[PDB]
């Protein structure tokens, strides 16, 4: 019904200038890392309210890798502000 | 270090082998969620500062690609609820499918990515294992193919064969080449792809042979397209005659093999009655063939061989391979009928 | 006289020779129009095992007593 | 392309988890259950290219 | 006293004997399967 | 959407030449704006009010010529015959593409603009007028 | 058939395969020989047309056309070897294959049996010219020689597969050209003219129009050595006839549009040859005549109504020689006088006195003399377009004046007195100079005492 | 040795002009034709096909 | 007459390739603001949701 | 078709097969010796014939695999003539018995010079 639609306008969560941008790259990688819960919940519902009673696990499944993944990705941000200690989307270099 | 490197290296593979045999949307996702895993430390092995600024604008960009997707598994979970791979039952899935699944293979738009990530990996050696990720999706799209908008998949396709060709004749990196007009042939096999779309793979092999036999080439200590230059009177000879032997080819032209996949898509393009279509896709693959000319005007006219120069030694790299392709590159054309029937 | 008899042959082959190759020909345009009248189109029914497509498994399914009365 | 190796040799990978109707370890059933059986039903020795009309 | 392996040379003479014997075993058998087959 | 075209398409085929560069300064008034979506975004444009104006010059820049071109030709489709033929309309090409070459002055463009956007205008017609199609399906 | 093709790849490694220096003469000698096999089997019918196997008819069509093909090979050889022996033997071997390699396809194609093999093959080419264009040229203006022999001639030849798959498959098969026994005609629409256009102009831009010319002397002012390549490609241009087999049929029924491509060819007939009289460099001013009474069979071709394939035939190889052979004086006077530019060689037929009767049986075959070929092939020309039109009489006409100044204002220029500075030009014509300019007047003449050996069936 | 290089490749015409004889007893399908064309009773039509 | 119009399609082009480099260097903020164009502007233009 | 994921089925024993000396056969490898002899060249081998046991044993190879390939081949194009006639044959009101008309009939154009 009605809470399909929230959460869902929610998970436009992703919205891109605020997906890359602008600086403090972690601002960036946050929303990333919880547009989860509009992909999880979501689909904890739809399980949910009818009874699949095997899918249940899938749930378990969407985050053992969002947090696995989504953590590796963290690494990275240490390499770029390891070298600068700011990291600030603002680094190009590499060019095209 | 050495071992883990072929267990990594094995895992990717394992990684793409589990999306081409299932049956069940979540593996689809494990499936190429676990290269955006396992592909990164490549990128590294020298540790530099391009490599850390590539893989991350690679990483995010492989990122949300996949996690869109996981949007556009879960709709149709409502809609009939029931998993598997089959047309999407809905419209909003498919839309949000094929435009977002065209960030892994990039089409006409989502590539600001292709060459920023191709240059300047430090790590030229491959980088050819980019031709991998052209593999995993297909294996999608083979799929679920009585499902699109059809107005769609074209208007990717065509606007992309047109802005990857001109992307590069302003190029001279020889790794951009390469990536620019690798987008190209990504506008001839998803246009093909709602027409029979076997006559896809044709062009999917012919194509991972093609740009295969290049790097391997590229693979000696070469770089810029001015050091391409002091090639033939340092190297050997015996190998500017291979680099104008596919080149050519690879844009295609008649008696080579290069001209198999387009004689015979547009047996297919047309007899659909469509023949507006072909001609200016046909025709804009031309000015696709001007890198390459202009590329191969660079090692067989002698330029300012580099300086004194003495190499005197003899070469060990592993060539593995490369004394096969270009005889399977070039000389197919005039055996096979078997492509359409072979692989069907 | 001499070299028409050492060399070449007259309308016993290259007349009749063309009877020979075409119906290696003629043959080879009755199944290129029944093709395009079959694989082009079909149609509508999808009959025959060309534009067949996967649907789902029958074998699959549960037959058995399953416990709640109403399902 | 699907090669479907699963159908070749033995093994389930998935094909269990797969629909709304299957198992369930102590046999309970969904909501909609029942309209399943009913519908695959119906498209099987079909093409599915009929089946939508 | 050439100085090749002598360790392998051999082997893809050996391996093409395997070869052309298992492809003509392949063939010499096949041959007839059509006609015990037609 | 595509339906603009089908009552563009149906109704005044040669007449009502007015609504006919009525609907037809829409499409060229409407693409308009997707070139002045990835001007901003693509190119730089730090301007509160004169990042605005310099989007919207552009993309009004872009838009004249939508608005003349239906009429160059339901004019001259009415005066001759009152039919529209594959000569007929052609005409709205080449005044129509002299607008662009009005614009950042020709010699290089006008004449290519008259030239070619008239080239590629009678086919449109000439392209339904045979029942041709760009997108099908057997 | 594999008569000619197997013997010719066995050529192949005749070459490499020898010792050093021997093998010039080594290939010479044989690639002579073919030529008997070459009228061997052929100049059979006649009525009836000849066809031996299921892919190929060799040529029987009455467009003879190949045995000329399979002269101009051991004529490069002779050709070429000024300063081509100025570098290494396995880049020598190079240049003997390549150009081989060429030849193997001009047998191929002229037979084809079909359509689809020409195309094919008839794009199978600028593989091996191009090669030979852009290495060995002489100037750097070269480089872009490369680009324009492209980019036309692959430009608009795409446009035949698109057309000729439209056909395959529409109307049975073309597989056979000699099953046409079915066809039906080409009407009108907004449609067609496009597919008669699309079968067409890619033929065009190989034997120039007016217009799309623009790569004509741009290639073959600067070219390579002997014109090594140059004689090949004065072959490769006439060999645009299969237009014979298309417009013949396949779409007989539209001559509605011919017009534009009439008046468009004909007024540059007697134009391009007049733009020809200022030029100050030689290889440029014989590049002009070709097209011009080259592009006059773009108006015997196009009009229907034999009489002109009595005189469209003759003329594919009435210049195929005299325009061949003159490329091949142009070289040699080249040789010892290292500039092109036509001022600079005067004071000449003193110097090298039998090299005198070469430039005028040259010369003179432009101007057509009565008996030759070259007037019974352009008299059979204006005698059916003169029914056309009267009025044809008149530009085709002035065609026959300005090419008289034409070729005057060449040879004349070599007859002044001129011992000026050089001391250069000793050499008088050793014998490949006047042997490899003879094997063209010879045959040439020939011809006219049994010249029903060129004709069409009409 | 005996110059294998030389004249030997000339061979090759027979060799070839073997093979266009290898066809012409799968093309031999009409022995019956109205033109004369006969391979009527005669030792001729059975010879050369 | 005859080189300005056919080369005229080779600096015709050849610019339009320098509008499709030169004019994209840089900012990754700058992509990501324009994938998320193209991805709206998908929704209303045409078939893709019909 | 059926059977998936086979190389080919049970069902190719009616077929000839495809054996020796057809000139794919022998040029399949062709392509590969013209492929050994590049083999060594690269490397400056300098031999242009080197050891015969890298110049063999691809010869060995592609013929063999070569071979073992076109025997499905012709395989797929029966399998698709096979459902192909089959359907043709039912369905006959799909498929027309055109009539016999010589010429006392046909008018073309008639469109002359
Ligand atoms: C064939 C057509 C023949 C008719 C036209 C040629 C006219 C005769 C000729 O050659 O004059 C050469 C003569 C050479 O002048 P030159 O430059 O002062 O002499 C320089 C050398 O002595 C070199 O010039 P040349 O005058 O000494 O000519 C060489 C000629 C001189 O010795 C001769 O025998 C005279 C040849 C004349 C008749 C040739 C055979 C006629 C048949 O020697 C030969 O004939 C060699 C024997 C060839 C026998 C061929 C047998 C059939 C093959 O004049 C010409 O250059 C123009 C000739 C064309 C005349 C107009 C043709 C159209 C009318
Ligand atoms: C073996 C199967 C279980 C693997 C578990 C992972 C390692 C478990 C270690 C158990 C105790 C090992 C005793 C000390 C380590 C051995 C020291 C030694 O002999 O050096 C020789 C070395 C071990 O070296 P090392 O691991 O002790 O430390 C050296 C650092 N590197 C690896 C960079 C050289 O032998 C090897 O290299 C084998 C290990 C290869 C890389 C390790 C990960 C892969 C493991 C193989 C699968
Ligand atoms: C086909 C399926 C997808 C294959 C695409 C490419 C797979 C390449 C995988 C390994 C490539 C690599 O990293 O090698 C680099 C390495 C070099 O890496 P390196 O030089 O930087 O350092 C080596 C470090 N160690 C010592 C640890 C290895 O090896 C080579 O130099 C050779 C390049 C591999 C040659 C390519 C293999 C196949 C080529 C033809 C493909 C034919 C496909 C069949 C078509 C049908
Ligand atoms: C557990 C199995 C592991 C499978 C992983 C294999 C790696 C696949 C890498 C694909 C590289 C790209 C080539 C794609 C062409 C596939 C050719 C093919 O489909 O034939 C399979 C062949 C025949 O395929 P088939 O005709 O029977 O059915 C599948 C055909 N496709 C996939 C096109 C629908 O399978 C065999 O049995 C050959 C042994
Ligand atoms: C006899 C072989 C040729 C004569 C000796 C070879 C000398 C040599 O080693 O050069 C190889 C040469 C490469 O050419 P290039 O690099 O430009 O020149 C400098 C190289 N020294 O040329 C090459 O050999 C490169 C190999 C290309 C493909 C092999 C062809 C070589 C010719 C001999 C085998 C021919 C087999 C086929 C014969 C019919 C041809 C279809
Ligand atoms: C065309 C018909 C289609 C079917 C093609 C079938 C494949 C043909 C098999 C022969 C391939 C030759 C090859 O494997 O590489 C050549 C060479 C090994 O040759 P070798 O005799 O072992 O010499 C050893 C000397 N050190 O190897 C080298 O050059 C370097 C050593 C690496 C050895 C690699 C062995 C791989 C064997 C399987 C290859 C399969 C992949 C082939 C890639 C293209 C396939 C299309
Ligand atoms: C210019 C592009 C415009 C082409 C218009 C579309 C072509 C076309 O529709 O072909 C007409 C027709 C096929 O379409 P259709 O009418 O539906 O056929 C009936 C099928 N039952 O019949 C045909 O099949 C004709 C298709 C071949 C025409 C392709 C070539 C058309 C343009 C050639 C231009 C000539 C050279 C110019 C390009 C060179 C410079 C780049």
């Amino acid at each position: 019904s009605m809470v399909y639609m929230n959460i869902m306008m929610a998970f436009t969560v992703s919205l891109v200038g605020l997906l890359m941008y602008r600086s403090h790259l972690m601002s960036s990688l946050l929303c990333l890392e919880g547009m989860m819960l509009s992909l999880f919940v979501m689909a904890a519902l739809t399980i949910l309210n009818s009874h699949f009673t095997l899918a249940s696990m899938m749930p378990i499944i969407l985050l053992v890798f969002a947090a696995c993944e989504a953590a590796l990705g963290l690494s990275l941000l240490v390499m770029v502000s390891n070298t600068y200690g700011t990291d600030y989307v603002q680094n190009l270099n590499l060019l095209q | 270090n050495p071992i883990i490197f072929i267990i990594i290296l094995l895992t990717i593979m394992l990684g793409t082998i589990i999306v081409m045999i299932s049956s069940h949307w979540l593996l689809v996702w494990i499936g190429f969620e676990m290269n955006m895993l396992a592909i990164i430390p490549i990128m590294m092995k020298n540790h530099n500062p391009r490599a850390t600024e590539a893989s991350t604008k690679y990483f995010l960009t492989q990122s949300t690609a996949s996690m869109l997707l996981m949007m556009a598994v879960i709709i149709n979970l409502m809609f009939s609820g029931q998993w598997t791979v089959m047309k999407l039952f809905n419209p909003m899935a498919s839309m949000l499918m094929t435009m977002a699944l065209a960030m892994k293979l990039g089409m006409a738009p989502f590539h600001f990515w292709v060459p920023e990530v191709t240059q300047g990996i430090p790590l030229s050696s491959g980088l050819i294992l980019l031709t991998w990720q052209k593999l995993a999706p297909m294996s999608v799209l083979y799929q679920i193919f009585p499902s699109i908008n059809l107005n769609l998949i074209l208007t990717l396709s065509v606007l992309s064969i047109l802005i990857g060709g001109w992307g590069g004749l302003n190029q001279t990196q020889l790794r951009k080449i390469m990536a620019y007009s690798s987008i190209a042939h990504m506008g001839w096999m998803t246009a093909v792809l709602p027409y029979n779309p076997t006559m896809t793979l044709l062009n999917l092999i012919i194509y991972i042979i093609m740009t295969s036999t290049m790097f391997t080439m590229f693979m000696a200590n070469s770089t810029t397209t001015t050091l391409s230059l002091s090639h033939t009177w340092n190297k050997t000879p015996i190998m500017t005659v291979l680099i104008l032997a596919t080149l050519l080819s690879m844009g295609g032209l008649p008696p080579l093999s290069g001209f198999m996949p387009k004689w015979m898509i547009i047996q297919e393009m047309t007899k659909n009655n469509s023949i507006i279509l072909p001609t200016f896709m046909a025709i804009t693959a031309l000015l696709n063939l001007y890198f390459y000319m202009r590329l191969t005007y660079s090692t067989t006219l002698t330029m300012f061989p580099s300086t004194n120069n003495m190499k005197m030694k003899w070469q060990f790299p592993l060539m593995k391979k490369m004394t096969f392709l270009p005889t399977m590159v070039v000389l197919s054309t005039m055996m096979l009928p078997l492509t359409p029937m072979l692989s069907v | 006289r001499w070299i028409a008899r050492t060399f070449f042959d007259g309308p016993e082959k290259n007349y009749e020779r063309t009877m020979a190759i075409l119906q290696i020909e003629a043959e080879k345009a009755e199944l290129r129009l029944k093709e395009l009248e079959v694989r082009r189109l079909m149609r509508a029914r999808g009959d025959g095992p060309w534009f067949h497509y996967p649907t789902i498994d029958k074998e699959l399914i549960d037959h058995s007593p399953k416990a709640t009365p109403d399902n | 392309p699907f090669f479907d190796v699963q159908k070749r040799l033995g093994v389930d990978l998935d094909r269990w988890m797969t629909i709304q109707s299957a198992e369930q370890p102590h046999k309970i059933p969904s909501r909609c259950h029942a309209f399943e059986k009913e519908w695959i039903e119906c498209a099987h020795g079909i093409g599915s290219i009929r089946a939508e009309k | 006293h050439g100085s090749p392996n002598w360790l392998k040379v051999g082997l893809t003479l050996g391996t093409s004997v395997f070869l052309w014997i298992y492809l003509i075993k392949q063939h010499n058998e096949d041959v007839l399967e059509y006609k015990r087959r037609n | 959407a595509k339906t603009v075209l089908r009552q563009y398409w149906d109704i005044p085929e040669g007449t009502e030449c007015h609504r006919k560069t009525y609907a037809t300064t829409s499409i060229g008034g409407a693409a308009g704006l997707v070139v002045s979506a990835y001007s901003v975004a693509l190119k730089t444009p730090t301007s509160f009010l004169e990042g605005v104006a310099r989007t919207g010059r552009y993309t009004f820049t872009a838009a004249a010529i939508g608005a003349i071109f239906g009429l160059t030709s339901c004019i001259s489709a009415q005066v001759r015959e009152k039919p529209d033929d594959p000569l007929n309309y052609l005409i709205g090409g080449c005044a129509g593409g002299l607008i662009l070459g009005a614009r950042t002055r020709s010699y290089g463009i006008g004449a290519a603009a008259c030239a070619y956007m008239g080239l590629t205008a009678a086919l449109v017609k000439m392209g339904q007028l045979e029942g041709w199609q760009v997108f099908a399906e057997p | 058939m594999l008569k000619y093709i197997i013997p010719t790849i066995m050529l192949m490694p005749l070459t490499w395969l020898s010792k050093n220096n021997m093998i010039w003469v080594n290939s010479t000698a044989h690639s002579l020989l073919i030529s008997f096999t070459s009228l061997l089997l052929m100049n059979q019918f006649g009525d009836n047309s000849l066809n031996f196997s299921l892919l190929f008819f060799s040529d029987s069509l009455s467009t003879p056309l190949l045995i000329l093909t399979m002269w101009l090979l051991p004529l490069m050889l002779m050709a070429s070897q000024h300063h081509l022996s100025k570098e290494n033997l396995t880049r020598k071997k190079l240049f003997i294959t390549m150009l081989i390699s060429l030849q193997l396809f001009l047998i191929m194609t002229f037979t084809a049996m079909e359509l689809i093999l020409f195309y094919i093959l008839f794009e199978a080419t600028l593989v091996p010219t191009l090669i030979i264009i852009t290495r060995w040229g002489n100037q750097t203006e070269r480089l872009n020689a490369g680009l324009y022999f492209l980019f036309y001639t692959l430009a608009g030849s795409l446009p035949l597969l698109v057309a000729l798959i439209y056909i395959q498959n529409t109307v049975g098969s073309l597989n056979f050209l000699m099953l046409q026994y079915w066809v039906q005609p080409v009407h009108n629409s907004w449609s067609n003219v496009f597919m008669w256009l699309a079968c067409m102009m890619a033929f065009m831009v190989k034997m120039p129009l007016y217009g799309l010319h623009l790569w004509l002397p741009k290639a073959h002012v600067e070219a390579p050595i002997a014109g090594s390549m140059v004689l090949a490609a004065v072959l490769l241009k006439l060999g645009g006839y299969g237009m014979l087999r298309i417009t013949l049929i396949l779409n007989p029924m539209t001559d509605f549009m011919a017009y534009p491509f009439i008046m468009l060819s004909l007024w540059g007939m007697i134009m391009t040859s007049s733009i020809c009289l200022r030029q100050t460099d030689l290889k440029s001013l014989i590049a002009y005549s070709s097209v011009s009474h080259m592009a006059l069979v773009i108006v015997a071709i196009l009009i229907q109504t034999p009489w002109s394939y009595m005189g469209a035939t003759a003329l594919m190889i009435a210049h195929g020689l005299t325009s061949s052979m003159l490329f091949c004086l142009a070289n040699s006077n080249y040789e010892r006088i290292h500039s092109r530019t036509m001022i600079l060689a005067r004071g000449l037929q003193t110097l090298l006195p039998l090299m005198a009767t070469w430039w005028l049986l040259a010369s003179l075959t432009n101007l057509a003399l009565p008996p030759t070929i070259n007037l019974i092939g352009e008299l059979f020309v204006v005698m059916s377009t003169f029914s056309w039109s009267n009025i044809t009489i008149i530009l085709m006409g002035v065609n026959m004046v300005i090419t008289a100044l034409y070729s005057l204002y060449m040879l004349i220029m070599t007859q002044r007195g001129k011992y000026t500075y050089h001391i250069n030009n000793i050499s008088p014509s050793f014998t490949r100079e006047n042997a490899l300019m003879s094997l063209h007047i010879l045959p040439l003449l020939l011809l006219t005492l049994n010249p029903k050996i060129i004709l069409g069936p009409l | 040795r005996d110059h294998w290089v030389h004249v030997l490749v000339p061979m090759g015409f027979v060799f070839g002009y073997y093979l266009d004889r290898k066809n012409d007893e799968k093309l031999t399908a009409f022995r019956n034709k109205s033109l004369l064309y006969k391979r009527e009773l005669k030792p001729n039509e059975e010879v050369t096909w | 007459w005859l080189e300005a119009i056919l080369p005229k399609t080779i600096s015709l082009a050849q610019m339009k390739a320098s509008t499709l480099v030169t004019n994209q260097k840089g900012l990754i903020k700058l992509y990501f603001l324009s994938f998320l164009i193209t991805i709206l502007i998908s929704m209303i233009l045409f078939n893709f949701h019909e | 078709g059926r059977a998936t994921f086979q190389f080919l089925p049970d069902e190719a024993r009616s077929l000839p097969p495809p054996k020796l000396t057809d000139p794919r056969l022998a040029f399949v490898g062709f392509l590969g010796y013209c492929s050994g002899l590049i083999d060594n060249a690269i490397r400056r081998r300098p031999v242009l014939l080197a050891g015969l046991h890298r110049q063999l044993l691809y010869i060995t190879s592609f013929v063999f695999v070569g071979y073992y390939l076109l025997k499905r081949q012709d395989y797929m194009y029966a399998v698709r003539d096979h459902d192909m006639f089959s359907y043709i044959k039912s369905h006959p009101e799909d498929f027309p018995e055109k009539d016999k008309k010589t010429y006392g009939e046909v008018f073309e154009e008639f469109h002359p010079v």
